[PDB]
């Protein structure tokens, strides 16, 4: 018996060769290769294969290959291949890719993906599974933004902030002892990952040192509290001693130093360039060369992604309100000229298509918007394809290399870049059970489904009066993994290997799974998935011109995004 | 260039399911006054006492329809089914406890099938 | 008025209906949210008005048209479903491919 | 001096022979007898009875006979009587139903229902007080379903899920011990009480019963599953053994076996079946035979309940949608045909009015609704009332038989048939204080307060920035038995003997009150208050005629309910 | 616009009103919370226009009668209570018996 | 309808913004909240209808003047702020002294 593709693919989701639309863009995905065996499928409902004695093992204790849950039949879309396979989880952490099911009965079953007595089912036919999306940009201004990010796939939160202070307004900083460990206390409540930077500031080690003692992730040097080559130099230091990530928005004054001074201060030591084309941060005009050299790990923040014809008028007005300039000022008018530069904003766009920036973010309630870190990696990737054609490297007119270059900006790079690549930042197996489920039609837009360390915490569901989930109203609701004590199960604090020593979890009472930070200072660009590329990126200083390779870096700003007017209410 | 959001572009053929396997057709009679529908993936031979058919071509088998879906019986219907093999240990546990063990022992599934009422052992 | 959570979040369907009908009075093709508040708040208002499940059945396909939404959103909506109380009582309503 | 009984009602609630109308239905229940001594009524405020030396004694210690909370002049609907009484609670449990005050200057003052300095009031007169209900088949999908269930009188959710993932959306599950575990400590916030079910499915005793060690307070059988003779005689033998109830959703597609084989694989033990009447799931057409026999605790879910002009069409059509069947595809329609069928639900009604039917329970957002147990209950009363005249049992031309037969319900049938009735399910002394109090004119279909533990959890309230707390807008609140810590303390998680024994409580960090199941394999449908009526049940296969004593059951459907359109904005 | 709590709940009040008048609108006799929802808004933008308590107690018991509701709302409804910033601040008005 | 966290919020604004203007059509001088509510309904509203950040940067300080709202509200209203959908995705507006 043969089942036709279109048939096939309504009710198993789709197999090899078959092509899926990106929400409304112009990408497609190409299933690259399927784990099932046709015909055994597993699927989960009255008169299907997960029930005693068929497609359910009936014999086998929980400790026996048995899974806590499988996801059926999930198109995955991650840096490792965009491909069909059952997902299995157990005790919160992908244990296996593969085919589920009975062994008992069916051909083809990874031998630890039983499906038993113990074992949940998620049906993800038809859905594209992702990795949860890891922002390294977050200020903690506004705790309501936590819903916000979740809604859009995000999974992990780095940065800083004690809510709406001036210092955590400006910087991803919680500064000093006292502040990160009122800040881990109240991580306690937070329904996503987290990792807490420090004040990446000082002329003596011990008083930033004492910060990744109490519990930081990592350190955040900002020119609002001094980007001078001192606290550029000890923040660097302190890392390379404590195996954390230094952040770094640069001296746009150029008061210390031009760009070549603050490279000159890092010494080739590694270090995280934010917002790395200037607009969010850093020495006028020329910071975005950053992103050609080999100790640099550069992302993007998300409000110039990507370049549209409201960018400039929105940005430039954005800067002088925050910053209180007078437009009749002109010293005022000077700056903001010189930090807001469509030159550099269209540049970065194609600075992404070619891998030379490795990372986007979303600078959070600072200069960016916590809910659309994946929403413009995506329209920047439907942009680029438009303007510059499918990339060289692409096969079966699939978009299949740039889908693997973008999504590997918001999952696993930022991941390697934290020094916590071993927990999440992709779909592998021995990986923390981070997954977003996607219908196609909302991809990047709306997450269907949130899961956290193997359980869902986020979800767009119906009316909770209902006989079913479905009716309206339909909205992003928190569900049972954020509820009661299971918060503490299901998400991670990341924290120093040094605070860890020191027990401060213990003495703070935190009840949430601690990650360890490391292998964070020997790793480069060369470490960055599909985003790997070094070369002399050159910024006139008269026209502010980027120039790569001998050749001017230009695009057009765009009148319209997909991913935008059919899809949200306001 | 009509944009559906999400939509599939499959790409051309058929997929063939439980290839390579051993395909065998039975006549089926539902002798009983319920209907009765039969999963892709049950051990055949376990299935409703009230099936009648020749239950020792049930055995180490199952329905060669696609994943999740079923055969229905209508009260007194009989009509012809294909079945596949089963793959795996070819073994099967529970659901009617007519095998529980390697469906290879045809003498025993059948004696516990005639004892408790299997209609069409033979 | 004793409002229960479900009268609480219905309230939330009506004003965005409201909001989409403004919308489509000044002549915006409409999105998608637009349009299943609108599909959603006329099947509650019918069941308001003693209308049957299968009267609301049949109006729901009839609300809006191609030509009053954006391209795409007739195939984004498969179903639309409320529930509301009818003069016998809490019943759902699918409304199945509304848009054609 | 005399007052007249108009008079007196207003005042003190109503006493002897008075009688109250059900909401806006047809039902009148009648004040069988009156605790009270006339003229030494409690009731508090200015110049009123508990006041120091007076109605509240000045003397006694908290220990000494005094009452942490009196509830004065409550109209108790309860399975053991409809009558008038004040209701003394302390340590969060009834200790006296009598008469409270002092017994210094107050004749017939119950001796352990003292008002003492320790004292709180609730004035309940001309309210109509219950037990909270006992929803014994609640899918654990959405979060926000607590508070809707709250709202209705809820104060028990018995079922299983893990939030929104499939195997949760079709059955009353939590699978195995890790995710069992995970759903205990979400339990810790949700501000009701919780018992979880277990997969009742399996050829192997292991790995059923690691679930019940694990903290399961039950299983449910489950035909999307497998329900298998296998797996009915597993989870029946696992359950004789830990003292646990089991729930079944049988096999609807007669697949294995018709309804004498799910039967003879139960085999004479105790069993609650589910949805009985079919469309809820079961052998098609005739599971509702399942409601005659002896060792089967029947209940209904709500959406069929009462038979209404709008049911079929409703049921049929969600059904196909929530099945994925076709209209075109004959073995679709012909499968929806032979499960949704006016012939049982309309017998339904009357096997309720008649006492074959024992419970009621939601199917909370499977197939169900979180806060219409209560609701529905009494419509069916009313809609019987109308089509089949007063009960013959009935005096006084008061509804008390129908309304003592129609509580038991929800209230303490539910408790007996899940082993909890020692804790909950009814108003009597040595019961945890789960009361309900209702204004007579929304009576089943909005709570004015919800206590839980002694303590309220949820009320109707107005503007908390107002001088007084009646102002708009009036909505269901959560109260201060919610928060903090006290949510522990208000609130039980149900739980096995054996997982007790084993010390998960203390293992997984559980603070709330930890309620033992027991009692539940040797009762039957004898046990069941008011509704113990076993027969032979006959469903014709042809035409799904039922007939009992060689009479067909049949009832028109209604086009209007009370309890409905009076009272809801939606 | 610097919302407090109470500002944010008594919009709700306001749109349910809006909800209500519709229904009265095309013909329909009010229910309960209808009928509560629509003398509450009316208090409330009384106070809005500078209205005095007194002024609001009388008008509130004329801006629904008998036949704009169903049976039993009248004998249902013994009073509305709603605070407002009046010209002197927030006050509580309550409207005893408003539908007679 | 796939309601995300700022979907939800700013249907308040849209609803406040309804509330004003009735207000206002009644003949009401604006308060403080009234008067930024309207301005910030009108932001999202121009976005929406596919209009610039510049043209509501113009077109924002002409919704109401000096003669609508009560004394002392020009000067309480340094800036009004919204971030809203256009053509080309999420864009914050800032329309300065919005009441000369
Ligand atoms: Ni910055
Ligand atoms: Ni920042
Ligand atoms: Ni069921
Ligand atoms: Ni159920
Ligand atoms: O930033
Ligand atoms: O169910």
């Amino acid at each position: 018996m043969k089942i036709n593709r279109q048939q096939y693919a309504e009710s198993y989701g789709p197999t090899v060769g078959d092509q899926v639309r990106l929400a409304d863009t112009d990408l497609w995905i190409e299933v690259e290769k399927d784990y099932t065996t046709y015909g055994d499928e597993a699927n989960f409902g009255g008169g299907k294969v997960l029930r005693e004695g068929m497609g359910e093992n009936g014999t086998y204790t929980r400790t026996e290959n048995v899974l806590d849950l499988l996801l059926t039949n999930a198109l995955i879309l991650d840096y490792t291949g965009i491909y069909k396979a059952d997902i299995g989880v157990k005790d919160g952490y992908i244990v296996g890719i593969g085919k589920g099911g009975n062994p008992d009965i069916m051909d083809g079953v990874t031998p630890n993906m039983i499906v038993g007595t113990a074992t949940e089912v998620i049906a993800a036919e038809g859905k594209i599974v992702t990795a949860g999306g890891i922002d390294t940009h977050v200020h903690f201004i506004n705790p309501d933004q936590v819903d916000v990010a979740l809604a859009n796939g995000i999974t992990t939160l780095f940065g800083g902030g004690t809510g709406p202070a001036e210092g955590s307004k400006a910087t991803t900083v919680t500064p000093g002892p006292w502040n990160i460990e009122k800040m881990l206390k109240s991580t306690e409540g937070l329904p996503i990952n987290v990792g807490i930077l420090g004040k990446g500031h000082g002329s003596s080690i011990a008083p930033i040192m004492e910060q990744i003692d109490a519990g930081a992730a990592g350190l955040k040097i900002h020119e609002d509290w001094g980007a001078t080559p001192a606290s550029i130099d000890r923040s660097l230091t302190v890392a390379d001693e404590a195996d954390v990530q230094v952040a770094i928005h640069s001296d746009t004054l150029n008061e210390a130093g031009f760009l070549e001074d603050t490279l000159r201060a890092i010494n080739g030591r590694v270090i995280h360039s934010f917002h790395v084309e200037g607009a969010g941060g850093g020495h006028a005009p020329d910071i975005m060369a950053m992103a050609g050299h080999p100790n640099v790990l550069p992302s993007s923040t998300n409000p110039t992604r990507p370049f549209t014809v409201n960018t400039i008028d929105e940005h430039l007005d954005m800067l002088m309100v925050c910053h209180h300039l007078k437009q009749n000022i002109p010293e005022d008018v000077a700056f903001a000229d010189s930090r807001i530069r469509p030159e550099t904003i269209a540049a970065e766009d194609i600075l992404h298509d070619l891998g030379i920036i490795s990372m986007m973010s979303t600078d959070a309630l600072a200069m960016g918007r916590a809910g659309e870190m994946v929403l413009r990696t995506w329209q920047t990737a439907d942009k680029m394809k438009k303007q510059r054609g499918p990339l060289a490297e692409e096969k079966n007119g699939s978009d299949n290399f740039r889908a693997k270059r973008y999504v590997s900006k918001y999952t696993i790079n930022p991941a390697i870049a934290q020094g916590i690549a071993h927990e999440v930042g992709s779909i592998e197996e021995g990986k923390f059970a981070d997954l977003v489920l996607w219908e196609p039609k909302f991809f990047g837009v709306k997450a269907d489904r949130v899961i956290k360390g193997g359980i869902i915490a986020y979800a767009q569901i119906g009316d909770p009066s209902a006989s079913i989930p479905t009716p309206q109203p339909v909205m992003g609701r928190r569900m049972y993994g954020t509820v009661g004590d299971l918060i503490h199960d299901t998400n991670i604090t990341f924290m120093s290997k040094s605070s860890i020593q020191q027990g401060v979890p213990a003495k703070l009472g935190l009840k949430r799974r601690i990650g360890t930070v490391k292998n964070c200072r020997n790793i480069g660009k060369k470490d960055m998935k599909w985003n790997d590329v070094t070369t002399d990126i050159d910024i006139n200083p008269e026209t502010y011109e980027v120039k790569v390779d001998g050749e001017v870096l230009t695009c057009e700003p765009v009148k319209e995004l997909p991913m935008a007017q059919r899809y949200f209410l306001f | 260039n009509y944009i559906v959001p999400g939509e599939y572009r499959v790409a051309e053929g058929e997929i063939e399911i439980n290839a390579g396997r051993e395909k065998t057709t039975i006549r089926v009679s539902n002798t009983g006054d319920r209907p009765i529908q039969v999963g892709s993936h049950i051990h055949f031979v376990e299935v409703n006492k009230e099936l009648l058919f020749d239950r020792a071509e049930g055995i180490g088998r199952r329905l060669n329809i696609p994943s999740g879906t079923a055969a229905r019986f209508e009260p007194g219907e009989e009509m012809e089914v294909e079945l596949t093999e089963l793959g795996g240990n070819r073994e099967v546990f529970g659901i009617s406890d007519l095998t529980n063990g390697s469906v290879d022992n045809k003498e025993l599934i059948l004696q516990r099938a005639k004892e408790l009422g299997y209609k069409g052992v033979e | 008025m004793h409002l229960n959570p479900a009268e609480k979040e219905k309230l939330q369907i009506f004003l965005a209906s409201e909001l989409a009908l403004k919308r489509k009075a000044r002549g915006l093709k409409l999105n998608y949210p637009e349009a299943v508040a609108i599909i959603t708040s006329f099947i509650m208002e019918g069941a308001r008005d003693g209308k049957t499940v299968a009267m609301l059945m049949e109006e729901g396909k009839h609300v809006l048209t191609r030509d009053d939404v954006m391209e795409g959103v007739p195939e984004m909506i498969d179903d639309i479903q409320a529930e509301a109380t009818f003069p016998d009582g809490t019943k759902l309503v699918t409304v199945h491919n509304p848009i054609s």
